[PDB]
């Protein structure tokens, strides 16, 4: 149990992770299927226990890397899998290996996902931090105060479109 | 604003745990990899849609402790400090909306809490600083004085506002109450977002179901062909599953790129209505709901955004 | 197959790689031992007769 | 799936009844390659056409005139735009009015001269703690509150949070002079 | 504003009054039904 | 050279214009291919 392994029961075969749960099962059936007709929890051919078929650990090797002219250090994020399947830090997107968890929030340079981004900073190294949504600025407000600008600056904003 | 990010492995979908299958799949070449680059490109664009829509404010603006905004009760749209941080209306929006077989559901860059913080920052700036924070630095101004500029922007003199200050505040609060009752009484208001979930869900449902089809082969399972039939007989039958399932990927990728165009136009429209109607005032008729536009309060939603177009 | 850095080079087909994230390969835990099950096959045919 | 990727190789090797079986695999594959390429180009064309309409929409509204659409052509109150040609595209130089220096002032929704409520015609009322002045929302130019800059309507009993002030009547010193 | 609403029958087009064709068409899964759903979605969008 | 003609160098069939380019063929390299893996340059078998 708790490992992606091949199986061949009395009614079917394939590859999956064997687990246990409180799922019910009709004794007059052999195996179950999901909404999309995928392999679901099945009946044990032995004494009547319900085998919960969890799908095998599978994802993508998302390699985090800065520009090669900056540094050759990289980090790997295995998508939708925990670190127990294999610097190491469990993220919401997956197990990020090769990045230091920093509680201080910084601007998102390398967007990863699930509110996490990376950057090559301090000696410098790939760090993991929460995506900053801006500087916290509590603007004062009252029913008898107003901010009028005393000076201004004409700025030229560059916009590009194909 | 955006769709559900998905990354379908071209090799696992066509060849699920089959080495001999991959040897035939490699004969097609970059047709497999190009499908992965397509879905990879779209998923990055979905993040750009949320950025161009939501990430339009520079600084994170907070609601002050003084809740006296001239009688306008924003409690239904301001975030709940005790709960994620969502308002009462935002709770209604997220409650009325509802694996490893080659599909990889990627998470979004901005989370529901982060998107909620953008709406709270936009809402806080809209209430406290009017629309100066979107143009430049946040310039505080009383909300009663803000509304005076809103009425003046539509030809109504500011004396009409202060003559009916209490009545205008009561009409606003009652209208928000109807939206709270409307969203909780029926889920048909969010049918637009539910359709986006259905289009993405039916696309994935069709994607998984095609794996069980034969496409002219003796069996939809790869192991049955390789085990039952000879190698040279398998070369033809396995090819039928490859050529057949590749059309499912091409059809799924083609539909996602088509839906990527629909969500992108909607994202630009939402970004247009967030940059124009929420961060400013618009003299465009029927651009902010129905009527002469006063103001717009944004509200986060599952894979989308909701605008509360206050109109005169 | 040297390191994840080189995995991106063959994915993009370029020695120089820019700042970003690139899905190079697929992660998958491979099987190591079968968990075959059968319904306690007993009471064979009466060939002993 | 064919025996060889080169068309001339199969034509030069196999007989017609044997080559057509393998050539059909290349045709079926190469046709699908164009169907995929044309499908992406047709879809990407609509994307660039949407941006082209945005560039044409941005250009006419912001180069040929003044766009009152907030945050549509650059950040800030749009003044003008100077387009610049680019390879297979266009680059706009959105000139916008942005405030730099800010200062807080005491204000009020209106002021009371003789019981009547005086509202501002163009701008808002501000105060430096001692006196009240008139100024616009985009810059600080304190002007003396006068009848030519304020509008009378209603009374000082209905307005909520109204204050008292003295209005400069231009007719007063002229009648005295 | 709108297009020509064209609900083309996926089965009659591929298989015109042929039972042997239809049994082979079922082997392709829901490509037939998905095209009808796409031709149904495009049709009502013109009404929108 | 400098004429559109059909080539055949040990089965390397094709059609093109022959000319001398800056391609530096190594002693062991027989013929080169373009980015499409199609023969874009060959070596005369008779005289190098």
């Amino acid at each position: 149990k708790n490992k992606c392994v091949n199986f061949n029961f009395n009614g079917l075969t394939g590859t999956g992770v064997l687990t246990e749960s409180n799922k019910k099962f009709l004794p007059f059936q052999q195996f179950g299927r999901d909404i999309a007709d995928t392999t679901d929890a099945v009946r044990d051919p032995q004494t009547l226990e319900i085998l919960d078929i969890t799908p095998c650990s599978f994802g993508g090797v998302s390699v985090i890397t800065p520009g090669t002219n900056t540094s050759n250090q990289v980090a790997v994020l295995y998508q939708d899998v925990n670190c127990t399947e294999v610097n190491v830090f469990q993220t919401r997107a997956g197990c990020l290996i090769g990045a230091e968890h920093v509680n201080n929030s910084y601007e998102c340079d390398i967007p990863i996902g699930a509110g996490i981004c990376a950057s090559y900073q301090t000696s410098q190294s790939i760090i993991a931090y929460t995506m900053s949504l801006g500087a916290e600025n509590s603007v004062a407000y009252s029913n008898n105060s107003i901010a009028i600008p005393t000076n201004f600056t004409i700025s030229v904003t560059t916009e590009i479109l194909p | 604003v955006s769709m559900t990010k998905t990354s379908v492995d071209c090799t696992m979908y066509i060849c699920g745990d089959s080495t001999e299958c991959s040897n035939l799949l490699l004969q097609y070449g970059s047709f497999c990899t190009q499908l992965n680059r397509a879905l990879t490109g779209i998923a990055v664009e979905q993040d750009k849609n949320t950025q161009e829509v939501f990430a339009q404010v520079k600084q994170i603006y907070k609601t002050p402790p003084i809740k006296d905004f001239g009688g306008f009760n924003f409690s239904q749209i301001l975030p709940d400090p005790s709960k994620s941080k969502r308002s009462f209306i935002e709770d209604l929006l997220f409650n009325k909306v509802t694996k490893f077989n080659g599909l990889t559901v990627l998470p979004p860059l901005l989370t529901d809490e982060m998107i909620a913080q953008y709406t709270s920052a936009l809402l806080a700036g809209t209430i406290t600083s009017g629309w100066t924070f979107g143009a430049g630095a946040a310039l505080q101004i009383p909300f009663a004085m803000q509304m005076a500029y809103r009425f003046n922007g539509i030809g109504v003199t500011q004396n009409v506002l202060y003559e009916n200050q209490k009545l205008i505040a009561n009409q606003f609060n009652s209208a928000i109450g109807k939206i709270q009752d409307s969203l909780s009484s029926t889920a048909s208001a969010l049918g637009k977002l539910q359709d986006v979930v259905n289009q993405n869900a039916q696309a994935l449902n069709t994607l998984v179901k095609q794996l069980s089809s034969n496409f002219g082969a003796i069996s939809s399972v790869l192991n049955d062909i390789l085990s039952r039939l000879d190698p040279p007989e398998a070369e033809v039958q396995i090819d039928r599953l490859i050529t057949g399932r590749l059309q499912s990927l091409q059809t799924y990728v083609t539909q996602q790129l088509i839906r990527a165009a629909e969500i992108r136009a909607s994202a630009n429209l939402a970004a247009t209505k967030m940059s124009e109607c929420v961060l400013g005032q618009s003299k465009r008729v029927d651009f902010c709901g129905k009527g002469y536009h006063l103001m717009s309060f944004p509200q986060s939603a599952p894979h989308g955004v909701v605008f509360l177009h206050v109109t005169y | 197959a040297l390191d994840p850095l080189s995995e991106t080079k063959c994915t993009l087909k370029s020695f120089t790689v820019e700042k970003g994230i690139y899905q190079t390969s697929n992660f998958r835990v491979q099987p190591t031992e079968s968990i075959v099950r059968f319904p306690n096959i007993t009471n064979l045919c009466p060939f002993g007769e | 799936g064919a025996i060889s990727s080169v068309l001339n190789d199969i034509l030069s090797r196999l007989d017609p009844p044997e080559a057509e079986v393998q050539i059909d695999r290349l045709i079926t594959g190469r046709l699908q390659s164009l169907q995929t390429y044309v499908t992406q180009q047709l879809i990407r064309a609509a994307e660039i056409r949407a941006s082209a309409n945005l560039a044409a929409t941005k250009m006419s509204e912001c180069v040929l005139g003044q766009s009152k659409r907030v945050d549509f052509c650059g950040k800030g109150y749009h003044l003008m735009s100077f387009p610049q040609s680019a390879p297979h595209g266009v680059v706009f130089l959105h000139v916008t009015y942005v405030p730099a220096q800010e200062k807080n002032f005491t204000t009020a929704p209106a002021i009371c001269h003789d019981g009547k409520a005086h509202f501002p015609r163009e701008g808002v009322f501000v105060s430096n703690g001692t006196h009240w002045f008139v100024t616009q929302r985009n810059f600080y130019e304190p002007q003396i509150i006068t009848t030519d800059n304020t509008f009378v309507s209603g009374n000082c009993d209905v307005v909520i949070g109204i204050v008292n002030n003295t209005v400069y009547d231009p007719l007063q010193p002229e009648l005295d002079s």
